[PDB]
């Protein structure tokens, strides 16, 4: 009764589909699956002992996409009007593609990542990649802090700049620990000196 | 008088003692396991352990040792109870019937005596000439066996040494010779005495007293070839046979103390040694031709923290743990490439020391669900307990990676589905399932080359199979396909759906409607949606014509379980859900009333709706979280109605009881897919697949508690549920050695985020304390806030204070320095968990340990060392004192009900305090002046106060009815035999009033509830009858066992009914019942006791 099947094609078409789906959702390259076929593919052609090297596969692919994001952000411009918009837009792009790969790799979560706490999440791996390669460890960090000190300080003298830009930037800061490790300090110290000048002036 | 009913919801799980031997037969190898009051007998099979008998002792089994008197065929069992009931038990199996006959029994409690520090020791002479019991300081009780007693008449020999650590009978001695380590001011020494049963006194031992290591705590009697003894201390292992003195100091045993041992061989060439860290050592005796040459210690590996360990055979070692799960490990000859030879075969659930617990209505049902801080240092964990359904695993076949299950009636005549279909990756494999037999035989018309999203029986006497490529409508009787439809672009179907009459299958972002006609497949409707299909359901329900009217859809990027009118594919409703996760299953069914829709997201959230047949508009949106894995929903029709099943990490049956939706648990590990099956050999059965095999079974009404385990790898101390935040706050404690280093990655060190206390207030191995915020769905550590250096978090409450709306985690701590015996410093820290972070909202330096905090009418009621003071939450968000109370030795436990505060003291035992708001100060209303050392306290009623003394007793105090009105009256007394750590109102279920759960050190979960006077009288009467009928194992009297017991008091039980004994009224045959029910009829009492069992 019931002679066994062959799993051979199942395993080897898989990796290529992984990295093209990565290649699809990153850069917003279009998909011929409507993503549900891909989700089912994740669900079927991932099993016991498949998932960890699969994680390696996907995280190196997305990792090199993240490090491809680097190069327009290692720069010498000093807009905080525009450079921080570029950062924010890259932030949004990153956000939508990491949420959407989770819309594909939620099987991975509800099998090994949500169902075993051994790894950074897709959230967490994505944030660490984005931070490490775009936000942290760069001139951008100092430049974005300086620029947002400009924006708020300009917005501390009258004018409104962009409530959305300040909100989104502060979101990036706090989630990447960049508003709770050491960059609260530039905010507070500029506040100290500026508001001291304000108070003893109009006093 | 109080009327209370105590019962065991979960029997004790902590293994306090285990022995091996030939108890059930001369050829059987038994593992006898003592869990506090339960004796569990197994047979050591070649694989695992086969339970044979589990008996309930009327006593805490303090000693448990197997011995074989001369001429006896098989081992007799000696048990000594904590109340000093001694008995010798023999196992007599008469065919099906199993008995434990008492070959002898007695009570060896001396009227007076200082119970020895190290605790009740019971040894048996290796030749079974006597049972030596060290119960009290300075005395050594001897129970002769050669004088064959039935009453166990025992005599004391005065032992000139008053602090005896451990004692053993030596081997190969013509006289019973004991060897014991005792502590005198000059150090620790090992001494031997010969026991004369004729002279009833000691004699000079074979080898004189010897001055041994300072921390010698273990004596190992070594069998005859070597003789002598092996004394284990902290830094050395030394061997004494009288002239030989081997001594080693293996550096590997210096890190932790060795607490249990077991002789692997019969000749004592190998011993296991378990330490308090969970390491397992092998102590080897190298013989020389026989004397003993040298000692070796080698580290085998790690296990659970062993209280007792026994070597069974073939490398199988039972590690019986009180602190963690007991284990059945294997000892490999070769190392595991990690240096360890220990390999866990099996794990036995142990709700370890339950130090705190809470009842949360998690999953938003009407069912309570315990979450307990179980276990200890390395074995700490959260256990989630709930009442769950179970079935039988009749038909199993191990096919990896099932992805499909459907019932097919291959015999066209019968309406039973005698054929089962399964899709795995890209093909379909069928099962004849003929009778109870299961083998794969092929039915024509279905393809072995394509995946199958669906197949099943359809109308016109036809079968249907929907594949990854195209649909196939087979005519059952005549032959294979005469109707096929396929996508015009030949795109693989990405999402499907089907019923007995019509078909609805999605092709990417567009959808196709087909309907069945006999030997034909007709397409009618089509639509082009915004985004890809996620899931469908078209099931006809209350159909009454032949075709469903409605459909539901989930879409990608616009996450919404929307509704469609079937003939037109048009939008009836579009309801968003949120999140980035595509819904993976959607279903509509009827639960007794109307069409509901059940849509779930990939993380176990699940929304139930009231669906109309005309508008089909979605309203009554409400959510329930079930599991973490993506889900799937398939119905089975029971006798009564449709009973929907959810398949994930936590399989859950879904159903409605009394028009109320219930979310029951199933007690199986995992289920990928399900399908009903009602074969000739299988009626109304289920067909449940996992990653490995296809499990098959039915549904059982009886409920077995389901225990989840969340390993914390560090000692949890407290736990409270913050509902508004969807989390548990857990006080954890981990041991660091060196500045400091964690000995292992604990749950605190592995949190998503973390923080450390930076406080301006206060300026070997240590305990670090953290506040763990744990997700109440995934039970992942969302956050871990470490507390100050040398700061012990003791108490923890979740509440909102004053008038502000934020719900706070409030931790009361103490500063612990070795230079002092009672902390002088501590603080109350207020945390708020929001946005995944734990901000410190307030602090308050108090001058003592904050042992307990209860939120008390908008105010914080803390108990600093001996003072109970009330704090108020000011508009500035800081704590400001309102009143104090000082008449306490140590306010250890606080409870609240209205304006009244019950204070459990370290040794003054209870105090009823009232906050008179009109004045703004406390008033001592009543007090219990008996010296009971509390372990926990609770408030049952306005005037009934449950208490637990550290002598394993329950008492209920009652405000009486002048200055004698300030005397609480102890109207309830009961010896539980368990150490209660926690009480809590709640029940694990959907005659009795109230319900108080309690968790104990042994792992018992019990239930106290109030009875009425009439039922209490009736149940007390039946209790006496059952005592007159039921016979206990060691012929112990139930009244004696439940009698309140303390070293300076002993009274009979009263106001408490042993619900265990009453519920035992069902497990006796009808003639015995009639013996019980001599003076209403029996069936009345069977109804009564059933209704009583309904509470847990």
């Amino acid at each position: 009764r019931d002679r066994p099947r062959l799993p051979d094609n199942y395993t080897q078409d898989t990796w290529r589909k992984l990295h093209e789906a990565v290649r699809a959702v990153q850069s917003s390259t279009s998909i011929r699956y409507n993503l549900e076929e891909l989700y089912q593919a994740v669900e079927n052609l991932c099993s016991h002992k498949v998932s960890p090297m699969l994680y390696k596969q996907l995280r190196q692919a997305c990792e090199d996409h993240v490090q491809a994001q680097i190069l327009p952000f290692r720069e010498d411009s000093l807009d905080s009007v525009l450079f921080l918009k570029k950062i924010n837009t890259c932030w949004q792009d990153h956000c939508r593609q990491m949420i959407m790969i989770r819309s594909i790799f939620l099987f991975l979560d509800r099998t090994y990542v949500l169902q075993n706490s051994t790894l950074p999440s897709i959230w967490d791996m994505g944030l660490e990649l984005f931070r490490t390669h775009i936000i942290s460890d760069k001139m951008v960090q100092s430049k974005t802090i300086d620029g947002i000190l400009l924006l708020i300080e300009r917005e501390r003298s009258g004018e409104a700049v962009d409530r959305s830009l300040l909100r989104s930037l502060l979101g990036m800061l706090s989630d990447l620990q960049v508003y709770k490790d050491s960059f609260e300090l530039k905010f507070l110290e500029e506040t100290n000196c500026l508001y001291a000048a304000e108070g003893q002036r109009l006093m | 008088m109080s009327y209370n009913y105590v019962v065991t919801a979960q029997k004790p799980t902590a293994v306090n003692g285990c022995v091996t031997g030939h108890f059930t037969s001369a050829e059987d190898l038994n593992l006898l396991i003592a869990k506090n009051t339960r004796l569990e007998i197994y047979v050591v099979t070649a694989e695992g352990l086969r339970p044979v008998k589990e008996v309930g002792m009327y006593g805490k089994i303090a000693v448990m040792e197997l011995f074989r008197p001369k001429g006896e065929s098989k081992d007799l069992l000696f048990i000594l109870t904590a109340k000093y009931n001694a008995c010798i038990l023999e196992y007599k199996q008469s065919g099906e019937s199993i008995d434990i006959i008492t070959r002898a029994h007695g009570n060896v409690q001396d009227r007076i005596g200082r119970p020895s520090e190290t605790g009740i020791i019971g040894i048996i002479d290796p030749e079974c000439r006597m049972i030596g019991l060290r119960l009290y300081d300075g005395l050594f009780k001897v129970i002769p066996l050669d004088r064959d007693n039935k009453e166990l008449k025992a005599f004391n020999i005065r032992l000139e040494e008053l602090h005896v650590i451990d004692v053993k009978f030596l081997y190969g001695c013509q006289a019973p010779t004991i060897c014991f380590v005792y502590q005198d001011p000059q150090g620790r020494h090992v001494k031997t005495y010969e026991v004369s049963l004729r002279e009833k006194e000691f004699n000079k031992g074979p080898w004189k007293q010897e001055n041994v290591e300072a921390e010698a705590s273990m004596v190992i009697a070594v069998p005859e070839p070597f003789g002598g003894a092996i004394i284990i201390g902290q830094e050395s292992i030394t061997y004494h046979n009288g002239d030989k003195y081997l001594a080693i100091a293996p550096p590997i045993i210096k890190q932790s103390t060795i607490v249990c041992h077991n002789r692997v061989d019969p000749n004592g060439s190998r011993y296991l040694l378990g330490d308090m860290e969970g390491r397992l050592f092998m102590l080897l005796l190298e013989k020389e031709e026989v004397t003993l040459k040298d000692l070796r210690v080698e580290l085998l590996g790690e296990t659970s923290i062993a209280e007792c360990l026994t070597y069974l055979d073939n490398g199988v070692v039972f590690v019986g743990s009180r602190l963690g799960d007991s284990q059945l490990v294997k000892l490999n000859v070769d190392s595991n490439e990690q240096g360890s030879y220990v390999v866990a075969m099996e794990t036995f659930t142990n709700l370890g020391p339950i130090v705190d617990m809470c009842v949360v209505d998690l999953e938003r049902q009407g069912q309570g669900q315990l979450v307990t801080c179980s276990g200890a240092f390395k074995e700490g964990s959260l256990r989630i307990i709930r009442n769950g359904i179970g079935i039988h695993e009749h038909a199993s076949i191990d096919l990896p990676g099932i992805k499909g299950l459907w019932p097919l009636r291959s015999d066209p005549n019968r309406e039973t589905d005698d054929t089962l279909v399964l899709s795995f990756v890209g093909q379909t494999r069928v099962l004849m399932l003929n009778g109870e037999e299961v083998e794969e035989t092929e039915l024509m018309g279905f393809v072995d080359d394509q995946q199958t999203f669906f197949c099943g029986n359809v109308a016109h006497q036809q079968l249907i199979q929907i594949t990854s490529a195209s649909v196939r409508l087979v005519s059952q009787e005549p032959k294979a396909l005469v109707s096929e439809w396929k996508e015009p672009q030949a795109k693989n179907i990405s999402v499907a759906s089907c019923n007995s009459s019509q078909v609805v299958v999605a092709v990417g972002r567009a959808l196709y409607y087909l309907q069945i006609h006999p030997q034909e497949l007709r397409q009618i409707s089509h639509t082009e949606m915004e985004h890809e299909v996620a899931c469908l359901d078209i099931t006809p329900l209350g159909d009454s014509n032949g075709l469903s009217p409605l459909c539901a859809i989930g879409l990608w990027t616009d996450i919404s379980a929307r509704i469609l009118k079937l003939p037109s594919f048009e939008l009836l409703h579009k309801e968003m859900l949120g999140g980035e996760i595509i819904p993976r299953s959607i279903l509509m069914t009827t639960f007794e009333s109307s069409h509901y829709l059940l849509c779930a997201l990939g993380d176990g959230a699940l929304f139930y709706f009231g669906l109309n047949i005309e508008t089909g508009l979605l309203s009554d949106r409400k959510k329930v979280t079930l599991g973490t894995q993506p889900t799937v929903l398939r119905t089975f029709r029971s006798l009564s109605t449709t009973n929907v099943f959810a398949c994930s990490d936590r399989p859950t049956v879904i159903y409605s009881s009394n028009h109320k939706l219930v979310f029951s648990n199933v007690n199986l590990k995992e289920v990928n897919y399900m399908c009903p099956l009602n074969s000739d050999g299988y009626p109304d059965s289920l067909a449940l697949a996992n990653n490995s095999t296809l499990t098959i079974g039915t549904i059982d009404e009886i409920q077995k508690l389901h225990i989840r385990t969340v390993p914390l790898y560090e000692s949890p101390r407290k736990i409270c549920y913050q509902e508004v935040s969807q989390c548990f706050g857990v006080l954890s404690s981990r041991i660091e050695v060196q500045g400091t280093t964690a000995l292992r990655p604990s749950a605190s060190t592995q949190a998503l985020s973390s923080s450390v206390s930076s406080s301006k207030l206060f300026s070997e191995e240590v305990e670090v304390h953290n506040l763990l915020i744990i997700d109440q769905h995934t039970f992942e550590v969302l956050h871990a806030h470490q507390f100050l250096q040398n700061e012990y978090a003791l108490s923890l409450v979740s509440c909102k204070l004053g008038k502000d709306p934020n719900t706070y985690f409030i931790v009361g701590t103490a500063m612990v320095y070795p230079e002092e015996a009672e902390p002088k410093q501590g603080r109350i820290v207020v945390f708020q968990y929001s946005d995944g972070k734990l901000q410190t909202v307030a602090e308050k330096e108090v001058k003592g340990a904050v042992y307990s905090m209860v939120e008390f009418n908008g105010k914080l009621l803390a108990s600093i060392n001996s003072t109970v003071r009330l704090y108020e939450w000011t508009t500035e968000k800081e704590l400001r004192t309102e009143c104090n109370h000082y008449n306490n030795i140590m306010a250890l436990y606080l409870k609240t009900k209205g304006d009244f505060i019950l204070v459990g003291d370290l040794m003054r035992s209870v105090l009823l305090l009232a906050y008179k708001p009109m004045e703004g100060n406390f008033e001592e209303i009543a007090r219990d002046f008996n010296p009971n050392w509390m372990s926990a306290v609770e408030i049952l009623d306005d005037d009934n106060f449950l208490g637990a003394e550290n002598a394993f007793n329950l008492f209920v105090c009652q405000k009486d009815s002048d200055e004698e009105r300030q005397h609480l009256q102890e109207v309830g007394l009961f010896h539980l035999g368990e150490f209660v750590n926690v009480f809590c109102h709640g029940s694990l279920v959907m005659p009795t009033q109230g319900s108080v759960l309690f968790g104990t050190v042994n792992g018992m979960i019990g239930l106290v509830t109030s009875l009425s006077e009439s039922w209490y009288n009736l149940l007390l009467d039946m209790q006496n009858r059952l005592n007159k009928v039921i016979k206990s194992v060691g012929k112990i009297e139930h009244s004696f066992w439940r009698s309140f017991h303390t070293e300076r008091k002993t009274e009979p039980a009263t106001g408490f009914i042993d619900g265990d004994l009453i519920e035992s009224f069902l497990d006796i045959s009808r003639p015995k019942m009639q013996e019980v029910v001599a003076n209403a009829t029996a069936d009345d009492l069977i109804k009564v006791v059933e209704e009583l069992t309904r509470i847990h």
